[PDB]
């Protein structure tokens, strides 16, 4: 299926002219015939690209609709309803008891769906997005007549004419051009222009200058090729369809839930049976130890708890963006913080895209520009009058202009017409030598002859600005070598000076030592000319040297590279010191590849690639042991030819890796490998040959400036500022909310406990139902929700930054030491408190708790309106009910009161709580707010009938006031501890 | 004597009265520490 | 899951829910102490007392057949259980009882709620003060009862403005007045109790509890119904009267009945 599409292409730019219209039934002067065009569509199909099978909104809604508890909530739903139907059948109870009971449940799926359907939804418009790239219409010729046509209707065969603006309709054999440049980053990620000529110029398809392909654009010039590939058979085609094809997966937070709701229902069932057998040991039928069962649902099942995961992943995405750091996927918030292994793309991406001048040679001394955005380095030098002399060359031997109206925007980001190389000098000047404009005035040009293909160099003359002369300089730049063959001299610290072969060396050094850097290098001359044999009014001739080329002053080296962003090497670095392997895996050429990686740390000082090593040992690299190597660089030519295997190996075998000359298939590989290693991959990049990666990534970041909507379309995450130091942030963040998620999930199943006991203690001890289903709700989708959600802003317990990524295998969400401690334990403690407020309840009102066992038959009986209490007197069916629901009531507020405990100490899981203070501003308003709406359900009137919920004297409110103290000191206790005896005992027992 | 009838009443009332007030401080108080800073 | 660390955690729990039974028994049992023997701490929730009878209402009703003997055992089962308990046999000796006012009289305060007395005295009541009431197997006899409340002197309204039983009778000063009614008049109500009237004498109140009281006998009212009306559900609210005594429209037992009789046959 896609396997096909990872494989790279295969092609007959080897063919000639005549061959490939001989393969076509097409004719190179005149074209298609109008009958073989009609013909040859019907055939093949449009020049369109075939939209994926996507997932339909209905079944997008319907799947979350049974998110593990929802069905069990169903369960109830529908058993409720066996009430309802067994009651307003034989005994027909008039009321909304359990209608409006089975009723709540299942719309607590409803309406929560909106929450995982929230959680996971999917911008999913790659697709479209390439569909972009296709022109609406085409010049074609067809009957030697040129006529323009939808593109569509395009087909292998047929001439086709591109020019300069204008989008490559489809794959083409370039067969005749003129002067034409062409934009192949959809391809390589590059954007400097490439010719395209009828000759084949590579063995490799994609490097060959007789192709011009799809999904790309003629820069300039103009040309004629013929149509090899249309629509999907196109080489980008392909990647489209492999793009947006893809089987996106499962997240690791998803898998971290999925599982936690196994270890739940595993409980919840256990639990739910075991009180069925338990029930009929104690005389119980198949009607009444069944009715159980299903009863021991709610208990166990947290109804406010996907509510809460997404709120708090919510309120973590919108943080984020607060950041310039755009999230499209709710469980994208979290792997970022599970990422072991980061595949950046270079250009773009760690790099500004932009040749900047890196270094400059003159005064025999190498000099270092500052290259950043910000310009956040410092001042290389001012004082050389060999300085201006050079820079006099940079501005005037020089035709790039800033493009109209930007003195608003600064220099290094304004946009600039001309190729690369003239921006880097125009840039570098009006940056430390003010307006080159300004120059370019002072010093009219009057005659040049621009950079030759033939020349390698490109000089001008100027009248100059110095009125005791204003006659005529000469400014020259070109090849270094070629720049060295024209001087006799060189202007040191402000004066010539014969080129002594001392000199002809400390240059071919500096040239030798700037071009190992990866940067490219030009160089720089001028000759202040004889008036003698040039008047103040003679002519020059551009056309036959009227004029020296030949003995001339050189002034100085310039070098210049698409430097790395400000705080990348930076990121970079903290991301290592997270533990994170960062590879990088470009389309650039290797030697720039490798450049960079060193320059943003993804090589290491010292570090070597076998190659290295058998250059300073002067071996062969088949002599060089592989494994000395930590570092390696490999080129896409090569990658092409190995398994999977050998992939997995190099993977395996180096910690400093850097995949160069990749293709977009290729680029997925490594990701594919990379994950069958077992590791959580960030994917980051950029451009439109990064979207099968971004794609198949765990998280896809994309960059928000210079982003190609395909890359953007592809990502998870959006970098809005196209600030990298952003991903280490995410990465940051993803691991404190994974932290702060479990205290959540610790806090919330906290309150089950004693929410369950009741009614078990209910059926074991016969006594009057201590909490109700109502009660219950008022907790969980009530009480609790501020405090659960409020623990998202929970800080670190220490620098997570230092730890190693998580083992997503063995380090859970939801483990073991988290059910025993908030079941086991400190729900224990919960119970008791609540338990303990019932006997207050009724024993203040005449039922001593010894009385209170084997009661419930008569209690709940309706008909006796007489039970006698433990003093003697005499309570109606009413009467003794609003003592019940007034318990009710209690041990609801009882939870709350232990839920202040519960709070406070699942703020950490390590640290004091005198040493994680309280500033959490959000878990406080949690406790007053909480404690408002209890007071609220307790006392406001109406809420007796609307939720049986009564009145509390004051007195009651602190029943639970020893339990909830106990619960501090207990964990407070046990914490210390932890923290005393790292290694052993209540770490491995009770460490969340 | 006979005429205790003051040990089967209790103020209900009031009781519902500064709940529901106590309710609307808290309430308040939550509010003003949370939006120290928004 | 572990190994040879079980008993690391089984002899953990032994001492720690150990250690929580403790101190969840250990507020119990301060709890308790904080109490009367002989009162409880509140009774706002038994507030006015209610009003209970002795045939067990199925669901507040008791339809029967007349020509079947055992259509009714129930009803006469639960009419004996407390029937049982008035007898005179029972009270026996000076000791714990005491022969009372024939007639209804006065409240009778025994002192105060303490144990510086042995058990307060309890006067006597014979089920003989309910003359003809197997019971009425046509026509039924149900007993009515009001509700114990420690330290309560149920107090009959003072005639001075209208009242439904108008002024028939009344004896004003020391009984609680009990009627019956359902308009839909197709009864025949009769009321058998002390001295002949039909309400609760005052001389049994106030109530002093079991601890201070055991053996007690509350009084009774017996209502028999020998309406002239036959094989219909017949709707009957016995109401009892008083300043101190209030209803409610959710207690539906609160001072009153609500009985659907049904003579079938
Ligand atoms: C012994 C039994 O007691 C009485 O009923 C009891 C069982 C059952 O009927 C219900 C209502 O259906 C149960 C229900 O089943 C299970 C619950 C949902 C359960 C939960 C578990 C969980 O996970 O969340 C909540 C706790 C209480 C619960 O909310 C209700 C509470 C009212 C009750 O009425 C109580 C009747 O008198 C009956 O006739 C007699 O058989
Ligand atoms: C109503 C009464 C009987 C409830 C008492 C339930 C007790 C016995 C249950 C509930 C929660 C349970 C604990 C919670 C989880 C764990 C961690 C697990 O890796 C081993 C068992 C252990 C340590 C359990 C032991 C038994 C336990 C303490
Ligand atoms: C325990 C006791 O005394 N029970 C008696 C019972 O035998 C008798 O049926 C009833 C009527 O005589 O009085 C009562
Ligand atoms: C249940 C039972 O045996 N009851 C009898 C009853 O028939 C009789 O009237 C009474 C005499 O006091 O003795 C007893
Ligand atoms: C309405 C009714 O049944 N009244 C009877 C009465 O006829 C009888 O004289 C008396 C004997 O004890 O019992 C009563
Ligand atoms: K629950
Ligand atoms: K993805
Ligand atoms: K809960
Ligand atoms: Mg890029």
């Amino acid at each position: 299926l896609d396997e096909l599409k990872k494989e790279v292409s295969m092609d007959d730019h080897k063919l000639s002219l005549d061959e490939l219209h001989n393969k076509y039934g097409t004719d190179l002067t005149r074209g298609l015939t109008n009958a073989r065009a009609k013909e040859i569509l019907a055939r093949d199909g449009p020049n369109s690209l075939t939209p994926p099978p996507t997932t339909p909104e209905w079944i997008k809604f319907c799947r979350q609709l049974f998110g593990g508890f929802s069905i069990l909530l169903w369960i109830g739903a529908i058993l409720c309803f066996l009430a309802y139907g067994i009651q307003a059948a034989t005994e027909d109870e008039p009321a909304n008891d359990n209608l409006y009971l089975g009723v709540v449940l299942s719309t607590v799926v409803i309406v929560t769906g909106c929450f995982s359907y929230y959680q996971e939804a999917k911008s999913s418009r790659i697709m479209d997005s390439f569909k972009n790239m296709v022109p609406q219409q085409a010049l074609v010729i067809r009957d030697g007549e040129k006529s323009t046509i939808n593109a569509e209707f395009v087909v292998a065969g047929d001439l086709v004419e591109v020019k300069g603006g204008d989008r490559i309709p489809a794959d083409l054999r370039i067969i005749s051009a003129h002067g034409c440049k062409v934009d192949n980053s959809s391809l390589t990620g590059e954007s400097e222009p490439q010719t395209r000529s009828p000759e084949f110029s590579s063995e490799n398809p994609l490097e060959t200058r007789n192709i011009a392909f799809f999904s790309t654009n003629c820069v300039e010039g103009t040309a004629r090729g013929v149509v090899v590939y249309t629509g999907d058979r196109t080489v980008m085609g392909r990647i489209a369809t492999l793009a947006s094809g893809l089987e996106v997966g499962r997240t690791p937070i998803a898998i971290e839930i999925e599982h936690f709701i196994h270890i739940i229902t595993g409980v919840a069932v256990f639990l739910g049976v075991s009180f069925f057998i338990l029930s009929l040991i104690l005389g119980y039928s198949w009607l009444e130890a069944v009715i159980f069962l299903i009863g021991i649902i709610v208990a166990n099942v947290p109804e406010g708890l996907l509510a809460t995961v997404t709120v708090c992943l919510t309120l973590t995405a919108k943080r984020m963006a607060r950041k310039n750091c755009l999230v499209k996927n709710l469980e994208a918030v979290e792997t970022l913080g599970s990422t072991s292994t980061i595949c950046s793309d270079k250009t773009g991406t760690l790099t500004q895209n932009r040749m900047t001048v890196a270094h400059m040679w003159f005064d025999n001394q190498i000099h270092e520009a500052d290259t950043t955005e910000n310009q956040s380095g410092a001042a290389f030098d001012k004082t050389s009058a060999t300085w201006s002399a050079l820079s006099r060359i940079a501005a005037l031997c020089n035709r790039a202009v800033f493009q109209a109206g930007q003195d608003n925007v600064p220099i290094l980001k304004r946009s600039v017409a001309g190729d690369a190389s003239e921006s880097a000098l125009l840039k570098c000047i009006e940056l430390c030598c003010g307006s080159v404009q300004g120059m370019r005035d002072r010093n009219p040009k009057i005659v040049e002859i621009p950079f030759n293909s033939t020349n390698k160099y490109q000089l001008s003359i100027h009248e100059n600005e110095k009125s005791s002369e204003s006659r005529y300089l000469l400014v020259m730049k070109g090849a270094p070598e070629r720049i060295l063959d024209r001087c006799s001299t060189i202007l040191l610290n402000g004066a010539e000076e014969p080129l002594k072969e001392d000199m002809k060396e400390a240059f071919q050094n500096a040239y030798l030592e700037l071009g190992g850097l990866g940067e490219r290098v030009l160089g720089f001359c001028h000759f202040a000319l004889p008036e003698d044999k040039y008047n103040e009014g003679y002519p020059f001739d551009a056309d036959e040297p009227n004029f020296p080329t030949t003995d001339l002053c050189f002034v100085g080296l310039m070098a210049m590279i698409d430097p790395p962003r400000a705080a990348v090497p930076d990121a970079v670095g903290k991301c290592r010191s997270a533990g994170i392997k960062v590879i990088m895996v470009t389309g650039d050429h290797p030697i720039t590849a490798k450049a960079i990686a060193k320059g943003v740390g993804i090589i290491s000082e010292g570090n070597e690639t076998i190659e290295d090593i058998a250059a300073r040992l002067n071996i062969p690299i088949g002599q060089v042991n592989p494994r000395d190597a930590k570092a390696c660089v490999v080129h896409g030519s090569d990658l092409k030819d190995l398994s999977t295997e050998v992939l997995d190996d190099i993977l395996h075998y180096h910690t400093e890796i850097v995949f160069a000359r990749t293709s977009p298939q290729q680029k997925l590989i490594i990701v594919e490998g990379c994950q069958r290693q077992g590791a959580i991959v960030a994917v980051t990049g950029d451009g439109v040959n990064d979207s099968p990666a971004l794609k198949k990534a765990d998280i896809g970041v994309a960059m928000g400036i210079s982003g190609s909507d395909v890359s953007k379309q592809a990502a998870d995450m959006i970098l809005l500022d196209d600030n990298f130091a952003s991903i280490v942030t995410g990465v940051e963040e993803g691991r404190l909310i994974f932290d702060n998620l479990k205290k959540s999930i610790a806090y919330t199943l906290t309150s089950n406990i004693p929410e369950i006991t009741p009614f078990l203690v209910f059926i074991i001890g016969n006594v009057p139902l201590p909490l109700g289903t109502v009660t219950i709700l008022c907790i969980d989708l009530g009480t609790d929700m501020v405090p659960a959600i409020s623990l998202a802003y929970e800080q670190a317990e220490s620098d997570i930054m230092k730890r190693q990524p998580r083992n997503p295998k063995t380090d859970k969400l939801v483990n073991e030491r988290l059910i025993s401690m908030a079941y086991g334990q400190i729900g224990m403690i919960q119970a008791l408190g609540g338990f303990f407020s019932y006997f207050v309840i009724l024993a203040e009102n005449g039922f001593l708790p010894m009385d209170l066992i084997g009661k419930r038959v008569r209690w709940d009986d309706r008909w006796i309106s007489d039970v006698e209490d433990s003093f003697g007197q005499q309570w109606t069916y009413e009467q003794r009910k609003i003592v019940e629901f007034t318990c009710h009531t209690s041990f609801f507020i009882s939870i709350v009161v232990v839920q202040w405990a519960d709070l406070i100490i699942c703020k950490t899981r390590r640290n004091s709580i005198f040493q994680q203070g309280m500033k959490n501003k959000i878990l406080i308003f949690g406790l007053f707010e909480e404690t408002a709406l209890a007071a609220f359900l307790s006392y406001c009137p109406g809420t007796d009938v609307a939720l049986r919920m009564y009145p509390l004297k004051p007195s009651w409110w602190f029943c639970a006031f020893p339990y909830s103290l106990i619960i501090f000191l207990y964990d407070e206790m046990r914490r210390f501890i932890i923290r005393r005896s790292p290694g052993g005992w209540v770490e491995q027992e009770t460490y969340y | 004597g006979p005429d205790n009838d003051e040990r089967f009443t209790y103020d209900y009332y009031r009781l519902r009265v500064v709940g529901l007030i106590v309710a609307a401080v808290l309430c308040v108080i939550g509010i003003i520490i949370l939006l120290a800073g928004k | 899951r572990t190994g040879s660390s079980w008993f690391k955690i089984f002899l953990f729990y032994l001492i720690f829910y150990g250690c929580l039974a403790g101190i969840f028994i250990g507020t119990i049992q301060v709890l308790l102490l904080t109490l009367s023997d002989f009162e409880p701490k509140y009774q706002d929730r038994v507030a006015p007392p209610g009003l209970s009878h002795a045939p067990y209402a199925i669901k507040t009703e008791i339809s029967f057949s007349i020509s079947n003997p055992k259509s009714y055992e129930s009803f006469v089962k639960s009419m004996h259980k407390l029937m049982d308990l008035y007898n005179e046999s029972s009270q026996a000796g000076n000791s714990p009882f005491e022969d009372c006012s024939d007639t209804p009289a006065d409240y009778i305060k025994r002192g105060d709620l303490d144990d510086s007395q042995g058990q307060k005295k309890a006067c006597r009541f014979s089920r003989m003060w309910l003359k003809n009431c197997g019971y009425a197997e046509g026509k039924p006899c149900v007993v009515a009862k009001l509700n114990r409340i420690i330290g309560f002197y149920p107090k009959p309204l003072k005639n001075t403005t209208d009242l439904p039983e108008q002024l028939q009778a009344n004896y004003n000063q020391y009984v609680l007045p009990l009627r019956c009614a359902a308009r839909e008049k197709i009864g025949s109500i009769e009321y058998f109790g002390l001295g002949g009237y039909a309400g609760f004498p005052l001389q049994y109140y106030p109530y002093y509890g079991k601890r201070l009281q055991k053996k007690y006998l509350q009084p009774l009212l017996a209502i028999q119904f020998t309406n002239l009306t036959q094989n219909m559900e017949l709707r009957i609210e016995c109401k009892v009267y008083g300043e101190n005594i209030d209803y409610s429209e959710k207690d539906r037992f609160r001072g009153r009945f609500e009985v659907k009789i049904e003579v079938k046959s």
